């Protein structure tokens, strides 16, 4: 399992 | 001089020209906080203006620890201190302290207004939990966690914020148990009992829940209705807990209606949780289980920080370096119960703010 790298903040 | 000024509302910032083109982004309590571009740095930064650095014997104690702690505590999950200064020339003139920190895209409220998937929500929660831990490893409690004090970045990293109310152990039930933000006060705080490390863990619950439901968990029309919203939810705490309450509080608490409470399956029906996969650790079941171990009225029974970092929903991200990091070290200068004079303080704020840049 790998760590998330993106996060939509709109 | 070197500094300058800009009209930021009914106030004014006097900063080093290295920080250019300001704009407000936060109407907090320790002061307004502007987002600006540090030319020398070539990275946009955050600046906090400290309101009346020593107005009341109280605003000092906090504005101080903020500084101190801002300094003595460094962790990848805790807003890094970039700079501090003061447009004033000398003591007799001194009366304003500016704080420059890294700068994140947004506040957790932002996440709460969007759907996450396990991976995300679990990673964030993880990060959040690492930040706290590091603090706790020094007996340092935050006392005031909430969306408002948590920030994210386009790359999905979490960073803790604010240390005004930050303090240690917890001699008793403080003086003004109002200072902590309502919706997130933990039973020990509401019923004025005296907090332990895990008091933060409760706030963490209120947060995750909010992140799940998209609305505040335990609302509350006032300082007292708060307790009501809590029990109507988890149900009246058991006698063992009552017995731990002060004699006056005890009475009142027992005179309330007897609420049973609702099962977490109904407080957070599987749907509300990010769509489950097939994976076991990252499952609504597990996520829901953490909650139940944090949203506990009797603190003595509320999952400690580590226990959280080890729980199956946050476990998949564990890494010694981040979790088991080395304890930060505060000199012994900073006290959370000490008491000086408006002036006596004014000095320690300089002789600190000074040797800081
Ligand atoms: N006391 C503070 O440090 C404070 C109070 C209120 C609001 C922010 C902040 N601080 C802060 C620090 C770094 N990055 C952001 N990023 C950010 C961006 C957009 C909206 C936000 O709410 C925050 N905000």
């Amino acid at each position: 399992p790998k760590r998330p790298t993106t996060l939509n903040l709109f | 001089n070197n500094f300058y000024s800009v009209e930021i509302g009914d106030s004014t910032f006097t900063v080093l020209k290295r920080y250019q083109n300001l704009k407000p982004i936060g109407s907090g309590a320790q002061g307004i906080v502007c987002a600006a571009y540090d030319a020398i740095l070539e990275r946009n930064v955050a600046i906090k203006k400290l309101s009346r650095p020593f107005q009341n014997q109280t605003h000092a104690k906090r504005a101080y620890r903020e500084l101190v702690l801002m300094k003595c505590v460094n962790h990848k999950n805790i807003i890094g201190l970039l700079n501090v200064f003061t447009p004033q020339k000398s003591l007799e003139e001194f009366q304003d302290v500016y704080i420059v920190m890294e700068l994140m895209d947004a506040n957790l409220c932002q996440v709460i207004q969007m759907e996450l998937d396990h991976e995300r929500m679990s990673y964030l929660l993880y990060q959040m939990l690492c930040g706290i831990k590091h603090l706790h490893s020094a007996g340092i409690i935050h006392r005031d966690l909430k969306p408002s004090n948590i920030v994210v970045k386009s790359d999905c990293t979490l960073k803790i914020l604010d240390f005004g109310l930050a303090r240690t152990a917890g001699t008793s039930f403080m003086m003004e148990p109002e200072v902590v933000t309502r919706y997130y006060r933990a039973p020990e705080v509401i019923l004025g009992m005296g907090y332990k490390e895990n008091v933060d863990l409760w706030s963490v619950g209120c947060i995750m829940g909010e992140m799940v439901c998209h609305k505040i968990l335990f609302p509350g029309r006032d300082y007292i209705d708060q307790w009501n919203k809590v029990i109507e939810q988890l149900g009246t705490p058991c006698p063992e807990f009552m017995k731990k309450l002060q004699p006056t509080v005890r009475t009142y608490v027992e005179n309330r209606p007897k609420y049973a409470g609702y099962s977490f399956e109904k407080l957070f029906p599987d749907v509300l949780f990010p769509a489950d996969s097939e994976h076991n650790k990252l499952k609504a079941s597990q996520a829901r289980d953490l909650l139940s171990k944090m949203l506990v009225i009797d603190a003595s029974k509320r999952i400690s920080v580590d226990e959280a970092l080890q729980h199956p929903y946050i476990n998949v991200w564990y890494d010694p370096s981040e979790a088991e990091a080395p304890p930060p070290k505060i000199p012994d200068k900073q006290l959370d119960e000490r008491e000086h004079t408006i002036e006596e303080w004014k000095e320690l704020i300089y002789k600190e703010v000074m040797d800081l840049e």
